[PDB]
RNA sequence: AACCUGGUUGAUCUUGCCAGUAGUCAUAUGCUUGUCUCAAAGAUUAAGCCAUGCAAGUGAAAGUAUAUAUAUAUAUAUGUAGAAACUGCGAACGGCUCAUUAAAACAGUUAUAGUCUACUUGACAUUUAUAAGGAUAACUACGGAAAAGCUGUAGCUAAUACUUGCAUUAUCCUUUUGGAUAAGUAUUUGUUAGAAGGAAUUAUAACAAAGAAGUAACACGUAAAGUGUGUAUCAAUCGAGUUUCUGACCUAUCAGCUUUUGAUGUUAGGGUAUUGGCCUAACAUGGCUAUGACGGGUAACGGGGAAUUAGAGUUCGAUUCCGGAGAGGGAGCCUGAGAAAUAGCUACCACAUCUAAGGAAGGCAGCAGGCGCGUAAAUUACCCAAUUCUAAAGAAGAGAGG
RNA sequence: UGUGUUUGAAUACUAUAGCAUGGAAUAACAAAAUUGAACAAGCUAAAAUUUUUUGUUCUUAUUUUGGCUUAGUUACGAUU
RNA sequence: GGAAAAACCGUAAAUCCUAUCUUUUAAAGGAAGGAGAAGUCGUAACAAGGUUUCCGUAGGUGAACCUGCGGAAGGAUCAU
RNA sequence: AAAUAGAAAAAAGUAGGUAAGGGAAGUCGGCAAAAUAGAUCCGUAACUUCGGGAAAAGGAUUGGCUCUGAGGACAUUAUGUU
């Protein structure tokens, strides 16, 4: 919204001027949590349409290696960047990390490879474990609140570590 | 509340109309159309305050309602519709067809047309954009989109285009050496051939122009329209041709007829 | 070392699955750092490797203050001209801009910083020259003129 | 028109004031006004209040007529007018005031490679078929209330209101020709390739996922094979939001301010039309200050400008153009492309009207006119002929305007 | 016989700041010895060129270019 | 699909309580300043004004003032 | 064990409690009674002999449980025992 009613550069004190008007924008925040798909169509200025995804289960996840995509569930959040709270009371933003199904990437990998186009370098072992025992890490990317899905990537070595040494005296 | 202003008032119109203090309290106001505001004459000035073929606005609706004007080849009853910097009109009952032109006092004045020369018009393009497929538009200073022109042309030539096909008969790189009218700016309103180009970088590029009484003058290049070549000028003009004649030497020319 | 962060740091144009930085040309002037190219570090608010855009005016100031992270002080010193007594006056005006962590940045260096896109409340600009001085005293209290 | 006289004394020269004197699109008032042309006119005092009236609507080639009127052809057919009513589009402009608001608003000067943009303009599309599916208003009837721009049932029936939907191009083989294979614009994600701009994560090209909306089931009519209305994307245009730099009246009997509580930076998110502490969490401990910050004052809207000007200057700028603010006070929404609208709505407070006292409706700083205030300010006139605006745009409307 | 004609609606101020722009003076500032930097020579670690065996991957080396260490040599290097 | 109604965050009017600042504005009574009339009491200042003057200061005075202390001449001395 | 016991349970007394709505209007008198009160965190005026006023005024918080962080001693050259 407005940005004139708060302090100065200097630290001062501005009277308050101009009546709030329409154009100055901002809207209740986004709660997405874990559910069959619901959204709501938001009408912005000029018509200009936004979807608010209210639920979800099942985004476009990418296996990046191969660049390719499908369409997953999502079994559960497990850290968040932003804050404890939004994982802990289990609402999505796009620096989530989530655990999704591996079994459309598991299939593809099987079809194109023939054992578990294509680039064909193999999988790295710790994270083809992670495939193998369903509990794949992947990183929200797209907004949900403006866009209508939760949409993201398959996380690896560096990243993989990092998050994972967040995600969990002692140690 | 706020948006869109519909009115435009006698003093806040432009100079370039003739639009005098006592004679009403607004002027028209243009539709969006072919150029912007401050570089176009409505139908209305030019029916009624150039050619003065209506007293009034009543009777420029009565020409305009009619079937009988057509602008590149399409009948028009829109009275604020903008006829821009340089294209076609034909009244096809009094047999009539006016090319567009800058006066030298800085005023769109009306130019008459030769029949078979009012075929065709010189065109400036502003932006070339290649879309889907990479695809070829040409954008010009009168807003119209050139489809498919060829690479060859860039993005501040003029082309000789067609009003029946609407498209290009031949085309002028942007070059030293070619004749150049300016459009806005201080020289406002004259004709020159560009002498030089020194680019300017990340700030606006100037360009300079020298007159055809042998004198050499600066002007911002987006208000520069090339008109010519140096072997000849590619339109027709009027009598003026664009040249500067100081004051003193224009009364005197005045009083010496 | 790096990312002591919540977050991983990465920045778009990386490209690493393919492997054929985001390094930039920038523009008027400014050859982009070396530094920038070969640097540890990877960056959004760098003008030579994140998104900024190099737009508008371009300004010399003098370094006031480099205390805060990755962000810097400059004033630029002036004469403000009075009509009646046909004389000038001293004016400055004190700038935030961002530092670009390719550079060493010290109090009295001149900076030659642009317009850019501001990407925070008092923050305008951005460094795209760092020319290595000092000067005498304390810069914030300091009158140097250029 | 670059300028002065008279006033301290018994007389004198000075300092210094007072007085004359001239101007003021700057007001009042006194007296006088045979004339004509020209023409400011309820700002200064109460952004105090309003009786009555009017100020925003719209149908002449092109949505909807069994109220009705009317000219032809064998009750009925073509047709042409048509109260009314749904529909469409406008009423966000203008007109009014200046309470505010003092680095804000505004002015010059940028930037938007951070975005949105109706009408208009020019480009111009991709995943039941001799042509679709009903349901709803006006309308008919019964009704209810003191009153109201209050409205209840049931029967209908249209639309340009609403909902569907009907083979084309390119690539590979053949060699022209003949076969085969594919096929989403915005927008979003993940992977890359990389005409033009100083600068590119832009144009554009490929991949793998999603993905709006769509591409006419509408209306006229050129032989001395044409047109209207309306539609996705792209660009233009009419604009708009932000945003750079530089520019202010008075005040120190206002010297330290800002940071719980976003103050200042960073990081991560969220929101927004988009950048943004705009909003949240986490992390720093800053940031601003005599080149006067921070407060406080203003009979302070800002500017183009007005007065007096030999030259400097000094005083003045509600007030014909531009930009802002505001519509009793705050707040909140709806509608729409555009409004935090106020002849839009809702609530509270401040007002305040009719009531049959059950309930109902309201906003002159629009134009007249009235009240209050005051030293102080015009007619409830006529008209849309001109000037322009709004529409299904000629012919109708407009206290805009004359 | 159709079709009047010449036209005018000028010129300029339009911040002080900003933008482009020529500049010699006058000012400022930078460059500016507890020893400095201009060059020639040699040593040296980095990159590239030329060479060159191994089928859609693949060795090494001379050489050439940039960086750095050290004795010499300049009209060599400080205004009052 | 969907009316009324509730619940939850978020805008947030209004009201009241304080706290600080701002503005007029009331008030019995107090204590100043000035204006006026040729007012009462002195005779302070103006000449050595009959104790040269003024300053700073302190204490006294019905006052005007006086006295002390230390300055100056704006002293009546710019002369043993 | 108090210089007694038992049984009954009204008045009245005495030491106590508790009271709707009001809130000192009763009475010479808020007498009585009650309100208040401990810590930690905030915040604190008139006024002053500048030492105070001051616990001013005025606020907030406080349980239980499961954790997180901070504060030692010894001995292996960064690691242990406690």
């Amino acid at each position: 919204r407005d940005g004139r009613h708060k302090l100065r550069l200097t630290g001062g004190k501005k009277k308050i001027h101009k009546k709030k008007r329409k154009y100055e924008l901002g809207r209740p925040p986004s709660n997405t949590k874990l559910g069959s798909r619901q959204v709501h169509v938001v009408r912005g200025r000029g018509r200009n349409y936004k979807y608010r995804a209210i639920k979800l289960d099942s985004g476009s996840f990418s296996w990046p290696t191969f660049g390719i995509s499908k369409n997953t569930r999502i079994i559960d959040v497990v850290y968040n960047a932003s804050n404890n709270e939004l994982v802990r009371t289990k609402t999505l933003v796009k620096n989530c990390i989530v655990v999704i199904d591996s079994h459309p990437f598991t299939t593809w990998y099987e079809n194109t490879f023939g054992t578990t186009i294509g680039k064909s370098k193999n999988i790295d072992p710790l994270l083809l474990e992670q495939f193998k025992q369903g509990r794949v890490l992947a990183c929200i990317s797209s907004r949900p609140g403006q866009c209508g899905k939760a949409d993201g990537y398959i996380i690896e070595g560096d990243e993989l570590l990092f998050y994972k040494r967040k995600m969990d005296k002692r140690n | 509340g706020k948006g869109i202003k519909k009115h435009l008032k006698r003093v806040n119109a432009p100079s370039h109309w003739m639009l005098n203090k006592m004679g009403g309290q607004y002027a028209p106001k243009t539709s969006s159309g072919p150029h912007k505001l401050l570089e176009s004459i409505p139908l209305v000035i030019l029916l009624r305050n150039r050619l003065k073929y209506a007293l009034t606005f009543d009777e420029v609706k009565m020409i305009l309602i009619q079937k009988i004007v057509k602008v590149d080849n399409k009948v028009r009853t829109d009275c604020t519709f903008p006829v821009g910097l340089m294209d076609v009109i034909h009244i096809t009952k009094s047999n009539e067809y006016f090319r567009l032109l800058y006066d030298i006092k800085g005023r769109f004045v009306p130019h008459r047309i030769t029949n078979e020369e009012s075929k065709y018009k010189l065109c400036k393009v502003k932006k070339i954009l290649l879309r889907k497929g990479r695809l070829s538009i040409a954008v010009t200073h009168d807003g119209r989109s050139i489809p498919y022109i060829h690479p060859d042309v860039k993005v501040n030539d003029t082309v000789r285009l067609d009003l029946e096909t609407g498209k290009v008969l031949e085309h002028l790189k942007f070059q030293v050496g070619s004749l150049v009218m300016v459009t806005a700016g201080h020289s406002v309103g004259r004709v020159g051939v560009i002498s030089s180009i020194d680019k300017n970088m990340g700030t606006y590029d100037i360009i300079h122009v020298k007159d055809s009484r042998n004198k050499v003058f600066a002007t911002r290049l987006s208000n520069v329209f090339v008109i010519g070549d140096n072997t000849k000028p590619y339109i027709s003009l009027p009598r003026e041709k664009g040249i500067k004649l100081d004051i003193i030497e224009e009364r005197r020319n005045r009083l010496k007829a | 070392d790096v990312q002591h962060e919540r977050a991983y740091q990465k920045q778009e144009g990386a490209s690493f699955f393919n492997s054929k930085r985001y390094w930039k040309k920038v523009g008027l002037g400014f050859a982009t750092p070396k530094e920038a190219k070969e640097g540890v570090y990877v960056d959004k608010k760098c003008p030579f490797t994140g998104n900024v855009s190099i737009r508008g005016r371009i300004l010399k100031g003098m370094v006031i203050s480099n205390k805060m992270k990755r962000t810097i002080i400059i004033r630029r010193n002036y004469l403000h001209y009075v009509k009646k007594y046909n004389r000038f006056e001293k004016r400055h005006k004190n700038i935030p801009c961002h530092c670009s962590p390719c550079f060493d940045v010290k109090e009295g260096d001149i900076v030659t910083v642009g317009q850019c896109r501001p990407l925070s409340k008092t923050v305008r600009f951005n460094v795209l020259h760092v020319e290595k001085h000092q000067i005498f005293g304390s810069a914030r209290k300091q009158f140097v003129l250029f």
